[PDB]
């Protein structure tokens, strides 16, 4: 069997360079009558079929464009675009196929790089409907951000939790590439009525100072 | 392994004995496919099919041509292997993938015994040829009448 | 088209119960195509399972899958069949059914794929959210309590094409599904019109208008 | 889509040779063989032989080993058919076919025939040379019944070769004609008649004209029809 | 532009033991015709797709044909074993060829039986790829010393096949070619 | 190498109908080896059947063969009326030999032949040679008897006879039977006789005269 990887398994440079990727197996690919290397070089949209790019690791399907290249030998190769666009963000893959089984690597993202911008830091709490149903639920908005790391972190009466907190995180946006991020709390009335003061922190590398915003329940 | 198959050359069953008392197999099959039984029938060793039999080998073992160890035992002109063979439960009416017959063997060279032991179980008699020919004709072919006329007179 | 191949649809079943998919194709030269199938955890890479030849049934499978699915082809309507005899928890992803002429040759042609997940039914509960203060607020509609993936969501039904955003859901620790949208206006627009929350689910067949104003 | 072309007719003495030549278009030439089939006036087909494409290897009947050569040219795409020491019996016409009944190239038993045909060639030899013809009316006689219609006929003798123009009234009549075929005799001449049937109407009141015109021989001549 | 069709299209196939082979080169090979004829029930093709190979091109596009039973038609196959495989044909294995097969029960197959297609079944050694012997040499099956006759002791190592029209689906004779394009290491080959 | 003959020769059907032609050899030939090929009058001929069974490009779904063993037979099932043409078979499988052809012509009622009889003039009694005519129309089928009788006597060697190919408007026939001689036997004889002789012709119709009228 054949075991591959792929590196880097991020990536994210500007629009209107180079764009390289390494995938390195194990066993030679390199056939014995045929000199010509056994990789594939796939290409997926989000919430589209894998469509294929590369057969043979090196030449070019019909129909896509011209700014792909590859190279490599042995048993490692690379996959290099040139001038990558705004239309040509994916997840990309390596497979080859010497013999029975093919397995492809674990995937890498492409990412447009760009310059740092100043974000947005929301934070809701919920209404009467919702403590009707039964529950309290309590959601921190960090909106139009970049890079994609910032830690956003909760406070209760001056007290920390654990397991409590759901994040969940938007893909790219169409417009100018910014993000957005939710981090929802979820407890029971019980205790939401034992508790009073919530607070949300905001850290990012663009940001001086973490952002705090704090308030006492019903004001 | 495959020893005990030379080994049924020499005739050695104490070493047949140490073998199969280590877990040898019952059935082997060598390079050219061939069983012990067809060796042990050619050379006569009838102490070795006897203890063999003992542990109920493949009384209807055949190979790529379809042979089987009574036919070749009858042509050698063997007593006792034919006779245990029978009583262990061998057929009688068994022919290759040519046709040929048990009776064709016994009538080869005049061995007498053969016949009537197989009149008593119920010896075949449509045995069929090339040209469909019985046993009446070959029987009588190889210049010897009269093993000819104990068929014809059980028929 | 060279090749054009078509799946099976959504696939929703209690786990432990069998399954049966099928990949079907349609054009010229197919009597050269091997067909294989790919699975997408979600959020992760892919993974083989099994190639088949349709005319003859020659089959080859992945060393670790072996014996936990079946593969069947029927080259009369030259078609070719995924059954699952067991459901478990890790059968809830994507799957494809992958053309390739010849063995060590790529796979080209590609389905649409198909969805399999194993949950409980539920309706759904829409509730509204508002800011209060200053720029631009950022009003929220949230859905809690829904089956299954995915949702359609509007503001004004449809009126505005504009600063949206949607959220993935994720699975929580109850064991059901959950979204909030929120859309940002400047507070010089907060009250002039009324803003409604289109909420439209077709697996539960639910249309559900919501009016959402400021708190102060 | 694809075309054949053949050479024109030939009359021919005893004891010379004919050359006729076939040109195929609409393919690479390469690829299929050549077949030539003669064909007896009124009777049946005869194999003439195959000739293949590259190797030159052909294949002749049991009957023409020595009188018949036939050579194929790739560059031009032409192939000739020489025959030679040619008798007298050897009036017919001859047509080149594309052949998928043998390989071009290995030379094996497949399954197919001659799937495509020319217009013919024609050839004729005899012991005459060309020699105008004389023509003679046949004009019914006054006997005919009035209830019914009577036959006026022309007699061609002594044309050579084929073929002969023949008209009534300079073209206006074109309905109720009967041209027919040549017919041959001992002295190996050719004689023709043709018949036209008309009513008793203009039998006494119109004057019918037959006009010959020999191509070959370029002759014209033409005669009128009298009752008598 | 080169001979494809005359080691298909024909009508004569020489049994297995014996079976032809057929070198094809020099020319442009138009495999379009190969793909869609309808007819071909096992075009199964390993090692080298079909459909963009137009771009690649080298020498040896050794073509062996032959006749073989319909049912081990799947027995046919790189490293697959058995009955025929192991004793007339025998594809070797990191194979690049490409198989072709299909049925032909409506001309090759009488009434009465046609007794002219003969095969091999017994070897004492096995066969090195891409290698065909015959030899119709008679076996000494015992001990007997045999001179020309045939008998309990003397075996002839070609059998005789079958064929009927009534006879099963899977026993109605199948006709088989087999294409295997390798190359070599020397440039300034020659294309196709 | 191998004898070929059909049979009948002629097969004239009515329109609309199936025809199922065949050929039949001496030896034995597989189904593999022999082809079907048409001769339309006055034409070039064509292919119509290779391997025995299916048809070549562009041939329509009427024409149908079959056979095997020693006899093949062709079916048309349905009759246009341009499909009226020779019809040949030819083995290839050891060397090659056409057959013998087929004529299939309209099947129609019965036919009354009308025959006339001329004699020549003097002008050509000025040359060296004489010539008489007889003709017969509209009859079916073409076999019918003409004879001659110069004083009622028996004369062979001197006449010959034609008939045209089927008419493509009224489907008829036309014969005519010429008699050469010499000019000197011809003054020696006053008295000319043509008799004919027709299946369809209840009466052995004789057309008898002499030059003087
Ligand atoms: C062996 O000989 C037979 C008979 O000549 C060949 O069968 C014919 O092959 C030609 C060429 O591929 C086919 O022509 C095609 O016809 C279709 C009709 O729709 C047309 O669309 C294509 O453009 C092309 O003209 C023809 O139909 C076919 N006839 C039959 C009955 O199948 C055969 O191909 C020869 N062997 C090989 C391997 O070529």
């Amino acid at each position: 069997d054949i075991q591959l990887t792929q590196s880097p398994d991020s990536l994210a440079v500007s629009l209107g360079e180079r764009a390289t990727i390494n995938c390195k197996s194990s066993q030679s690919v390199l056939y014995s009558s045929i000199n010509k290397n056994y990789l594939a070089w796939y290409q997926q949209k989000p919430g589209q079929p894998p469509k294929l790019l590369i057969y043979w690791a090196s030449t070019r399907e019909s129909g896509v464009p011209d700014r792909f290249s590859g190279s490599g030998s042995g048993t490692d190769f690379t996959l290099t675009i040139s001038s990558l666009q705004a239309e040509d963000v994916a997840v990309y893959y390596c497979q080859q196929y010497y013999s029975t089984p093919y397995t492809f690597g674990q995937g890498t993202k492409v990412e447009i790089k760009r310059t740092v911008a100043a974000p947005s830091v929301f934070i809701f709490p919920p209404s009467d409907e919702q403590l009707k149903s039964g529950t309290a639920s309590v959601v921190c908005l960090l909106n139009n951000f970049y890079p994609r790391e910032a830690k956003v972190q909760w406070k209760v009466d001056n007290a920390l939790q654990s397991g409590n907190s759901q994040e969940s995180v938007t893909e790219q946006d169409s417009k100018d590439s910014t993000y957005s991020l939710s981090s929802t709390l979820t407890l029971s009335k019980a205790d939401y009525e034992k508790h009073k003061v919530y607070a949300c922190e905001v850290t990012h590398q663009g940001l001086s100072s973490p952002v705090t915003k704090s308030f006492n329940r019903g004001e | 392994g495959k020893k005990l198959l030379e080994a049924a050359r020499a005739g050695q069953d104490d070493e047949v004995r140490i073998l199969m008392a280590n877990g040898a197999d019952v059935n082997a099959l060598d390079l050219f496919g061939v069983t012990p039984l067809h060796l042990a029938a050619e050379r006569g060793h009838l102490e070795i099919v006897e203890v063999l039999l003992k542990n109920g080998a493949d009384v209807n073992a055949g190979d790529a041509f379809g042979r089987t160890p009574l036919h070749l035992a009858a042509l050698g002109g063997h007593l006792e292997i034919v006779e245990v063979l029978l009583k262990n439960g061998a057929d009688v009416n068994a022919c290759d993938l040519y046709g040929v017959t048990p009776l064709h063997l016994a009538a080869g060279l005049g061995h007498l015994e053969i016949v009537e032991v197989l009149l008593k179980n119920g010896a075949d008699v449509n045995a069929q040829d090339k040209f469909g020919k019985t046993a009446f004709d070959i029987s009588i072919d190889n210049g010897n009448e009269d093993l000819a006329e104990i068929l014809q007179s059980s028929s | 088209t060279q090749m054009q191949l078509v799946q099976s649809g959504t696939e929703v079943k209690k786990p432990g119960e069998s399954l049966k998919i099928s990949c079907k194709g349609s054009g010229y030269g197919f009597i050269t195509y091997w067909i294989g199938w790919v699975r997408q955890m979600p959020g992760k890479g892919l993974e083989w399972m099994g190639i088949i030849y349709p005319g003859d049934s020659e089959t080859r499978y992945s060393p670790s899958f072996q014996g936990q699915v079946t593969i069947s082809a029927d080259k009369s309507i030259n078609t070719a069949y995924l059954q699952w005899s067991s459901l478990k928890a890790s059968d809830t992803a994507i799957y494809y059914c992958a053309g390739g002429s010849g063995i060590s040759t790529p796979m080209d042609v590609w389905g649409q794929g198909t969805t399999v997940t194993v949950a409980s039914t539920k309706g759904p509960s829409v509730f509204p959210l508002a800011p209060s203060s200053g720029g631009t607020a950022a009003l929220g509609c949230l859905v809690k309590d829904y089956f299954p993936e995915p949702v359609t969501v509007s503001w004004n039904s449809g009126a505005l094409t504009s600063g949206v955003h949607t959220f993935p859901a994720v699975l929580q620790s109850s064991g059901l599904y959950s979204l909030s949208s929120v859309v940002t206006v400047p507070s010089s627009s907060l009250g002039t019109q009324t803003y409604i929350c289109n909420v439209n689910h077709k697996p539960s067949n639910t249309k559900v208008d919501k009016k959402v104003e400021p708190k102060s | 889509q694809v075309q054949l072309v053949q050479s024109g007719a030939e009359v021919k003495k005893p004891g010379a040779s004919v050359k006729v030549s076939c040109k195929a278009s609409g393919y690479p030439f390469t690829s299929y063989g050549i077949s030539w089939v003669r064909q007896a006036p009124g009777q049946g087909l005869e194999w003439m032989g195959w000739i293949s494409t590259y190797n030159g290897n052909t294949n002749y009947a049991q009957k023409f080993q020595g009188r018949v050569t036939m050579t194929t040219d790739t560059s031009t795409t032409t192939g000739y058919m020489e025959l030679r020491r040619l008798r007298s019996d050897d009036t017919a016409v001859y047509y080149c076919a594309r052949d998928y009944t043998r390989g071009a190239w290995f030379g094996e038993s497949l399954i197919g025939g001659f799937d495509n045909w020319g217009q013919g060639t024609l050839v004729t030899v005899s012991s005459a040379s060309t020699k105008g013809p004389s023509v003679f009316p046949l004009a019914p006689s006054s006997k005919s019944t009035s209830g019914g219609t009577a036959a006026l006929g022309c007699l061609v003798k002594d044309y050579f070769p084929e073929p002969v123009t023949v008209s009534w009234n300079s073209g206006a009549l074109t309905s109720g004609v009967h041209t027919f075929p040549a017919v041959l005799q001992s002295s190996g001449l050719y004689s023709l008649s043709s018949v036209v049937t008309v009513p008793s109407s203009s039998l006494g009141t119109q004057t019918y004209i037959c006009n010959v015109n020999h191509k070959p021989s370029n002759t014209k001549v033409d005669k009128k029809v009298e009752p008598k | 532009l080169c001979p494809f069709g005359e080691v298909f299209n024909a009508t004569r196939f020489a049994s297995v033991y014996a079976w032809n082979r057929k070198r094809i080169s020099n020319c442009v090979a138009d495999y379009s015709v190969l793909y869609n004829s309808a007819s071909f029930s096992t075009f199964k093709c390993y090692g080298v797709s079909p459909t963009k190979l137009n771009d690649l091109c080298f020498t040896n596009v050794y073509a062996d044909s032959f006749v073989i039973r319909g049912d081990e038609v799947r027995q046919i196959a790189p490293g697959q074993t058995g009955k025929i495989a192991d004793y007339n044909y025998k594809l070797p294995d990191d194979f690049t060829g490409c198989v072709i097969a299909w049925n032909s029960n409506n001309l090759d197959s009488k009434v009465g039986g046609n007794y002219n297609y003969l095969y091999r079944l017994f070897r004492k050694s096995n066969l090195k790829p891409f290698e065909r012997d015959i030899s119709t040499e008679i076996y000494q099956a015992g001990s007997t010393p045999c001179n020309g006759v045939e008998g309990f002791n003397c075996y002839f190592p070609l059998q005789s096949y079958g064929f009927q029209p009534t006879n099963g689906v899977g026993y109605q004779p199948y006709r088989v070619v087999v294409l295997s394009f390798e190359l070599l290491h020397a440039p300034a080959t020659v294309c196709g």
